[PDB]
Parts: structure tokens; sequence; C-alpha cells
RNA sequence: GCGAUCAGAUACCGCCCUAGUUCUAACCAUAAACGAUGCCAGCUAGCAAUUGGGUGUAGCUACUUUUAUGGCUCUCUCAGUCGCUUCCGGGAAACCAAAGCUUUUUGGGCUCCGGGGGAAGUAUGGUUGCAAAGCUGAAACUUAAAGGAAUUGACGGAAGGGCACC
């Protein structure tokens, strides 16, 4: 069905920006993708975002600014012992400078930038560039 | 673009677009800009001024780009109920 | 019997046309002796032949303008041509006929009563 | 536009258009009536999908008889589009 | 503040039937069309119309060479009215066969610079419109609702079934353009009356002696 | 290295020896259709260098058959943020590179370079990891540290001198005898990396009026003037 | 290579359909890929028309008509020319084309 | 086994016709068992068909005094199988609305299979089978190509036009 429902919502997001389409239709939104997506409003690479409380596992109506080339979610959640963050950023980041790898964290769902600040490394669950 | 003692180098900063925020990419020639001029208030009596929109090719090519000048337009607000 | 003139006598015929047209007659022995002076053709039945099929196409533009060959009097002429049918008429009291749903368009849009039937 | 919202405040006619599961909040289209067999004074509330051969209180009269979208509600009995 | 509507101007339209619109609506036109007709006619909106005639016309001007502004019809309805552009606003002609390429071709003699179009009907002048986008030439089109609006940038909706609509319309852009740097000023209405713009048809024609003796019988 | 008084066809032409425009970059900008090699010559062209790639042999049948037809490859640049690449058939070996170099000047993309992060000594390279493909051969740009002074193959280490770009590691993909392709995914490469939107650009500003519009009066007109 | 997209001839969701004899080769080919021609044909055939009429007693008659829908598979038809070795371009275009109207159905 | 054809016919072709086709109780487990395309979920394009259901029909027709009912169109919508034309992506192209989202050496979940061409679906052993066979499935050794595509020519006892008293 749909094992991970994070990847799914974020193809989507994918899709839609690859029309150039501002909305999109997300299904079945997870408490991951919600931490996912706020990871994503800090950073400003998409508009607002709203949860809408049908009684199933809630949708998402997502607003596109359209500043992101592409989002990927990382299944298996490959355990990052603190000096593979520095790998995994180099390969599918474009930049050095620029562009959040997204972890499972053990203080919250949390950026690579962020996560170093902190000193908490994880488990993948994502890249947004 | 800066460098070292802030000044700005490469070479340019592209046209982007009113409506997707779209770099205007160099030989994507089929990329519109509309010029739509001012009225002098009252009635008729057409002055400069242009209100200027510009509209890549990936809009042009999904058949949507005269809707968008439509938002533009009326964000400018000389057209109404749109 | 056969057959159509090659393109070095029509070309020839095409560009003499467009140059000279005033100046070119549906006679054959004018347009022989101007050919010659105006271009230099070095035989006699080649100078014969593109004269005469500038006569040819002189006929037919004279016949209602001739496409290609365009001296541009004749846009000229469009201008000066353009006839206006004058009683141009909304005719019988208005005229109404309203198709019913554009009626309620017109009321929601125009304040400007303008008389209506819901008409047969 | 490719760039057309406005899903958040979804425009009224489209909605209406679509399906009841196609909607943001997806929203049944199965309401409720209540029905009037005129020998009884007695009103039973029925649905027009229905999901019952509905006896009135006493009397095996009818009331509806189901097709598969709407249930056919039978003859001569009135009804009040409205939960009471 | 008069660019609004007027009221004496959409009676012209309402006797033109530019409210007819091709049954089939096309989704990227579905902002264009108020409402449907029983037996299958779309009702375009009059006054959205009016302000994409003001809109395009308005577009026209601003390029200042009013020249370099190429009016595009090969449907012999447009004909006519595409020369009669050219005559009023100094707009030159692009009547009927195009020559592909008139605008990538540096060789060819109809080597055209516009940095505009306005053309008829997109199905039929598709070769300039593809052409138009390998320049970066601004298109308006005169639009069905089944048009592609696939290269136009900003479309009207007229109804292009033919008949008055593509004159009127035609007619309407020129007018405007007139009253707005063409010196006709204080945009009251037209002492040029709007049925120049059309074709003068019937194909086969009718031979009628143009200086009004109106033909009694031998 | 002209001689040619250049007689302007496009409007475009006329810009440039009015000196009205004095950087092809504003054609970059408003993405003006250089029809002119005219144009190019003038503005750059003057140091653009022209180097003759490839001059491989081809065959095709005039009937009953066999005839023959000539290729060039050629890659012209600054080494300032130009590129230009036109590949031509014809006849004979001089009009081949000729036209070549014709096409070449037609289709000068610009190059951008960014930074390790550090915003020392102006852009020597690249920003980001920029990747085009043309006929299943994709070269694929890494953005890499100073002094590893250009890593790909032969012939793109030509064609990315001609750039400029001082610094890039590179990954190329497919049937590695193919030569021609491997030309042509760099060149789709190296123009894709003004497509990524990175975050320096994501805000617009009013743009700009076009010199087509703004000095147009001058463009139609009358002269064909000397001096 | 897929030259066809209906692979022989219009399978989709049901694949196997069954057969009808060849009334050329009296082979076997599955009922959607069979070239099938529908013959329409007078009785009387063209130039006895005249000479029956006036032999038979009726007032004007009106012929009666054979009707033979004849099957061929694929192999038999373009010998006999049916099918005519169409287009890379043309094998995918569908349309007809007649101008005139009678339709050929000769010997 | 016969008659022609043809050097041969043993074949195509023509005749007689056996096992077989069919059915039943058992085998076999394989086929282009093919839509050459794993399955389940979401998303990414217009139109008209097409299968079925449903919402509205103050639409036509069928009838009872008209109805109520039914079928079809018309309108709207799911889920089916496809087509057309365009990709708005992929591909080497042919093509493909999936062969898209296959990333910039990544994207939901999961299986199976390929990793030069032949030898070879053979050997060998195990397994299954009454048997025929089938599955699982090497290597020695051989060899620089092999395959698919499109392009242009050449060539047809493949197809249509013309042109000349060789």
């Amino acid at each position: 069905v749909r094992m991970n429902v994070l990847a799914d919502a974020l193809k989507c997001i994918n899709n839609a920006e690859k029309r150039g389409k501002r909305q999109v239709l997300l299904r079945p939104c997870s408490k991951v993708i919600i931490k996912f997506l706020t990871v994503m409003m800090k950073h400003g690479y998409i508009g607002e975002f709203e949860i809408v409380d049908d009684h199933r596992s809630g949708k998402i109506v997502v607003n596109l600014t359209g500043r992101l080339n592409k989002c990927g979610v990382i299944s298996p959640r490959f355990d990052v012992p603190i000096n593979d963050i520095e790998k995994w950023t180099n390969n599918l980041l474009p930049s050095r400078q620029f562009g959040y790898v997204v972890l499972t964290t053990s203080g919250g769902i949390m950026d690579h930038e962020e996560a170093r600040r902190k000193h908490l490394g994880g488990k993948i669950l994502g890249f947004f560039f | 673009m800066q460098n070292d003692a802030g000044e700005f180098v490469d070479l340019y900063v592209p046209r982007k677009c009113s409506a997707s925020n779209r770099i205007i990419g160099a030989k994507d020639h089929a990329s519109i800009q509309m010029n739509v001029v001012d009225v002098d208030p009252e009635t008729g009596r057409q002055t400069d001024g242009s209100k200027t929109y510009a509209i890549c090719g990936a809009i042009r090519r999904m058949g949507e780009s005269d809707d968008s000048i439509l938002r533009l337009a009326k964000a400018d607000g000389i057209v109404s109920k749109n | 019997m056969g057959r159509v003139r090659t393109k070095t006598v029509k070309k020839a015929a095409k560009v003499i046309i467009e140059k000279y047209y005033t100046r070119l007659t549906l006679d054959f022995h004018t347009n022989k002796r101007i050919c010659e002076e105006v271009a230099i053709i070095p035989t006699k039945p080649l100078r014969n032949k593109i004269a005469g099929y500038v006569t040819h196409l002189m006929g037919r533009l004279r016949h209602s303008q001739v496409r290609g060959i365009s001296i541009k009097l004749q846009e000229e002429e469009r201008e000066r041509r353009d006839n206006y049918v004058p009683a141009v008429s909304a005719l019988e009291q208005d005229i109404i006929e309203v198709d019913a749903d554009t009626k309620e368009m017109l009321k929601l849009l125009d304040f400007h009563n303008i008389r209506g039937l819901q008409l047969t | 536009m490719p760039l057309a919202k406005d899903l958040l405040h979804p425009l009224p006619a489209e909605e209406k258009r679509k399906h009841k599961l196609k909607r943001l909040v997806q929203h049944p289209n199965s309401y409720f009536m209540d029905v009037k067999c005129p020998g009884c004074y007695r009103i039973t509330t029925v649905f027009s999908h229905a999901q019952g051969v509905v006896v009135c209180a006493g009397c095996a009269t009818i009331l509806c008889q189901p097709t598969g979208g709407r249930a056919k509600l039978t003859e001569g009995c009135s009804f009040r589009r409205k939960p009471q | 503040d008069i660019l609004s509507l007027k009221e004496d101007d959409i009676t012209k339209m309402l006797v033109a039937t530019t409210h007819l619109g091709s049954e089939n609506v096309n989704f990227q036109m579905e902002q264009y069309v108020y409402k449907r007709r029983a037996d299958g006619v779309n009702i375009l909106n009059l006054g959205k119309t009016w302000e994409k005639l003001q809109l395009a016309a308005r577009a026209i001007v601003a390029i200042d060479n009013p020249s370099d502004i190429f009016v595009i019809s090969s449907r012999p309805i447009g004909q006519r009215a595409v020369l009669k552009f050219a005559k009023y606003t100094d707009t030159t002609p692009i009547a009927g066969r195009f020559t592909p390429g008139a605008f990538t071709n540096q060789i060819q003699p109809a080597f055209r610079e516009p940095r505009l179009l306005v053309v008829t009907d997109p199905n039929t002048d598709h070769q300039p419109i593809m052409e138009a986008s390998y320049v970066n030439i601004p298109v308006i089109a005169f639009t069905n609702t089944d048009s592609p609006l696939r290269y136009i940038d900003i479309a009207i909706p007229c109804n292009n079934k033919s008949a008055h609509s593509i004159g009127l319309m035609w007619w309407l852009l020129a007018r405007e353009v007139l009253r707005l740097r063409g010196t006709i000023s204080r945009s009251v209405e037209w002492p040029v009356v709007v049925d120049l713009f059309f074709y003068r048809d019937p194909e086969e024609a009718e031979k009628e002696e143009a200086a009004a003796k109106e033909l009694l019988p031998p | 290295e002209d001689s040619k008084e250049w007689v302007p066809v496009t409007k475009l032409g006329r810009l440039v020896r009015e000196g009205k425009i004095k950087s092809l970059e504003e054609i970059y900008l408003y993405s003006l259709p250089i029809k002119e090699f005219e144009i190019i010559d003038f503005f750059l062209g003057s140091s653009l260098k022209d180097e003759v790639l490839k001059i491989m042999p081809v065959q095709k049948q005039t009937r009953a058959g066999q005839r023959t037809r000539f290729k060039a490859f050629v890659a012209i640049g600054d080494n300032n943020g130009h590129i230009g690449l036109g590949v031509k058939c014809s006849k004979e070996v001089a009009t081949a590179i000729r036209g070549a170099i014709i096409l070449a000047k037609l289709s000068v993309v610009p190059v951008r370079r960014g930074y390790w992060g550090n915003k020392i000594g102006k852009p020597h390279t690249v920003p980001c990891k920029v990747t085009g493909k043309c006929g299943s051969v994709s070269v694929r740009l890494i953005p890499a540290p100073r002094g590893t002074g250009i890593v790909s193959a032969p012939v793109p280490k030509k064609l990315l001198t001609m750039a400029g770009i001082e610094d890039c590691y590179t990954s190329a993909r497919g049937s590695t005898g193919t030569l021609g392709n491997f030309a042509k995914a760099t060149y789709a490469a190296i123009a894709k990396t003004y497509a990524y939107l990175t975050p320096d650009l994501w805000k617009e500003m009013p743009l700009g009026s076009t010199p087509y519009q703004a000095y147009s009066d001058f463009l139609s007109k009358p002269t064909p003037r000397l001096h | 290579t897929k030259k066809r997209r209906n692979g022989g001839r219009n399978k989709h969701n049901r694949g196997h359909v069954k057969p009808v004899r060849c009334t050329n080769c009296a082979r076997c080919v599955p009922k959607d890929k069979a070239i099938k021609k529908f013959v329409i044909r007078n009785i009387v055939e063209a130039a006895a028309v005249r000479d029956i009429t006036e032999a038979s007693i009726w007032d004007s008659y009106v012929l009666p008509k054979l009707y033979a829908k004849l099957h061929y598979c694929v192999s038999c038809a373009i010998h006999s020319k049916v099918v005519r070795n169409r287009s890379r371009e043309a094998r995918r275009i569908r349309t007809p084309p007649l101008r005139s109207f009678p339709k050929d159905m000769a010997r």
C-alpha cells in the first residue's frame, strides 16, 4: 500500500513544481511529513502548508513558491554516526554552501546544519535543495 | 554575485518571471515580455509608463500565459472582476 | 502543344514585370523592343521568349489582379476601392433577439435596460 | 494559469461537480428525510439510499424499495429533505 | 473611468454574435466561459472580452514603431480586416500564406522583425505562432474556446466561427489604439463604421456596382 | 579580424555597431535571438579563439551509390564566460570549418562561475552540480577545489578551457568511443548552469526596459553610415 | 521491434478470440485478426439484367442480391492485393479512400 | 501409399487417410502461456470513443386519462480496457500517458531475471514424469565482435503511378 507515506507526498510536490503548479493534494500525511514540511518553511523553500482534519488520516494542501529544484526521501533511514554526515551532504547536495539534508535525530526532525550545532546525529529522512 | 570586496562580478542577473519566479534562460527564445501602457486616469490620452510583465516559455507552452497577464494586471488593478 | 517555359524564361519575366510594369502592355511588339533596351539578352529567340512570357503575364494581370506580381499600385487601388454598405441596421425595433441566458447576463452587467424578448 | 491555486478556499461551482470523496474534507452526499404515509401520523426518518426495507411503526405497508444508488421511495409518500 | 465596458459598444457586440462559443470548452479557456447554453453553445464573458481587447490594444502601443507590429490572418474572414488594420494604425500586414520562414530566415524577402503579433485563429495560424516563439515575439490572438492558447499572451475570446465577430473585434482593437496615442481623443465613438473589416464574400460572387444604385430590375 | 563593413539585417545588428549595446550580456538578459554572426563578431569575437576538434568523415550514397561528406566540430571561447559550438556538413574541409565557426558563434552561451564557499579572488569555477544529457551521454559537472585544474577527458578539457572554468571534476556516461555525443552532452551541461534556481536568484528586481524597445527609433531607419 | 502497437489486430483485454477459417486458404486466424470484406453483388450481374427483365413476366421485379462476408488471412489478402504494403507512416494511418463510391468486388 | 510439378518432392499443389481432433477418468507443466512490458499505492494532458454503475434530465420514444416504470442520447462522475494528437517527461531511436516522477551516480514497498557472443537449455547429477519430456543448469573450449535502432543506397516472382512505335 503506502509503506512510506513520506515519499509519496514529496514526489507529489516535485511533480507539481514540474508543471509549475503552486498546489498539491498530499495523502495520507504523517507526523514525519508535518515535521518534514515545517523544516521546509524555515528556509523558505515552500509557502504555507495546511493539514485538513479528515477523521481518516489527514490530507495537506501545499502552496509552492517554486524555489525548489527537487526534494528526495531516504528510506532506508541509514544510521549516521556523525562522520557520515559529511559524506551524505557531499553526494546528493548540489553545493557545500546550500541545500539541507534532513534527519530524524534524537531531539527532533532537524536539518544536518541544525544537527551539527546540537551535535546530535541520527537516521536520515531526506534531502531538500 | 559578489566577490571579496563587495564588487558584483560574474556577468549577469537574469530577468525573472513575474508569475513563476523562474529565470529567463538566455536561449529560451520562446519567451514573451508584454508591456501594457498606463492611461492618464480620466480616459484614453495614453501616456508612457509601462506595467511590464515577463512570462517564460514554460507558462506559454502549457497554454496558460494569457491568464497570467490577467492576474498580474488585476494586481496592478486596471482590470476588475477578472 | 506541350510546354510551359523553363525557369530562365519565366524568372526573367517575373523580375522585369516587378520593376517595369508601367511601360509593359498586352502588345508583344513593344514588349520585344523594351526587353532588348532594358536587358542584355544575348540572342534573339531567347529575347522574344522572355518578352513574350511578359505579354502572357500582363494579359492575366488585366483580368483581375494576378498573384506574385504586385506593382503596389494594386494595393493603393484597394484603399480607393473600399466600398461601404449603408444602412448597417440592427433591424426590427432594436433588433431585440435574446437567447434567454444572455438576458440574465445582460441585466446583471448593464443597468442599460435595452429591450429584450425571450424570443421564438 | 499553471500556478492556479486556490484549493484552500475551493471555488463553489467546481466542488459541486466532482464527487462525494473528492472534496478537501470528504463529506457525505448521504442526507436525511422524514417519511409520512398519510394513513399514519407516524414519521420515521428513512434514507434515500435506504439501507432498510422500512416498515413503519406497526404497519408493514412498504415505505421504500432499494435500487442500488438511491432507493426508490414508493408511490404516495411525502418527505422533508431535512434532519427533522 | 469611462474605460469601463460602454453600453453603446456592448449592443454592437450583441448584434455581431461575439457571445457564441465553440461547444467543446478546452480546460485552458474555462475562465472565459460564463455559462453553457442548451444546444451546445458557450456564453463568452462579454465583460471580459472588453477588458481583454483593452489590454491588447494597450499592448500594441509602447512598442514605439507601430509599423513593426505585424497583423496576421490566414483566414479569409480576417484578410480584409488585417489589411485595414494597416491603413489606420501603421501596423504592417501579413495576409494569407505567411511564407515560413517569415521570421526565421535572413535570406527570405519576407524577413520581418515584429515586436508584436496579432493573430486571428491559432489553429490555422499555427505556423507564425510557432515561428514567433523562435524569435521572442509577443503574440496576441483571437480565440475560440477550442483555441490552443499555446504561445499566446493575451487572449481575446471572439467567437471565431466567423460572421461578424472576427471583423468587429479587429476593429475594436484598432479603434482603442486610435483613442490611445492615436489622437482621436476623448473616447467618443466612430465616424468610420465597423463593416469595413469583414470579408467582402460571396465565393462565387455577385458582381454588384459600388455606388449604391439600388438594383431595380430588367 | 573581419575586415567586413557589416550591414545589419537585424535591428539587433544595428545596436552593435552604433555602440548602444556594448556587452552581449544585455542580449542574454532580454534573451534576444542572435541570428547574425555579425553581432557576435564585434562585441566578442575579437579575442574569441576557434579550435577545430574533429574532422571525422561520413558517407552518403548519391544513388548508385558511393559518395563521402565532411564533418567539422568546432568550439569557440573567450577564456571569460563564453562558449559556442557548432557541427556542420559540407563538401570541403575549408567550408566545413568556416561554417562550423559561424554556427558556433550564434550559439554562444554564458557560463556561471561560483565558489567553494570562500568568496576570495573572483569566482573560479561553477557554483553547483549541473548535468546535461545529449543522446545517452551525460557529462556531469561537479565543483572541484582550486588547483585540481580541469579534470575531464581530453576533448571536454578543451571545451571547459574555452569557457575558462578553472577547476571542475566531470563524469561522462555511455559508449565512450562515440566522441561527438560526448562534446554535445557537455554543451548541455555548461548551458544548464543558469537553469538551477540557486538561493541567490530568488528575488526578482524591476528587471528591464529592453534596448529593442528603448532605442527603437534608430533601429528602423535611414543611413548606411560612413565613419 | 513492435512496429504494430496492436500486435496483430486489436487484441487488448481479450487476448484470445475463437478463430474463423479463412475462405481462401481455409487456415485458422482469431476473429480480431481477419481482414474482412463485405461482398455485396446482384445475382444477375451487369449485362444480363437488360436480358432477364424483358424475358421475365413481371412488372419491374427489383433484383435479389448476394451477401457473402469473406474472411481473409493476412497472407491471403496481400497475395490477392486486398491490402497493399503500406507506410511506416501510413500503416498507422486509418482513414480509407475511394473517391467514386461503387465498390470493387470484381474478379 | 498415390497424380502432377521439379535434377530431387520425400514438399507447396491433388487424392485416399492413420494417430490425433471431440468427450470422460487420469498424465504432462510447457508455448510468441505475448500486451515481449511483475504486482500493490499516489501523483503528472486534452479530445472523442468504449464497458459497467450512480447523481440530474421539467430530453425524445414506449402507456393507463397522464404518470409512476424502461432504454438511449444529453449533463456530471468513479472505476475498466484502449485509441487519437500532443509530453507537459523518458528513450538510442522506433516508440512510451508509461517504458513518466527511472534524479544531478538514488527514492513508496516487494519479487524475479540479465551482466560479451556461441558451446547451451546442452553436459552432469538431483528432481518430477508411465514414457515423451520438463525443471534445476555448468564447463572445457571457442571467438572480436554480437544485438537493437534509425539513415541512405542496392534488390524483390512486395505495392501504385508515369514515360518511348529500341
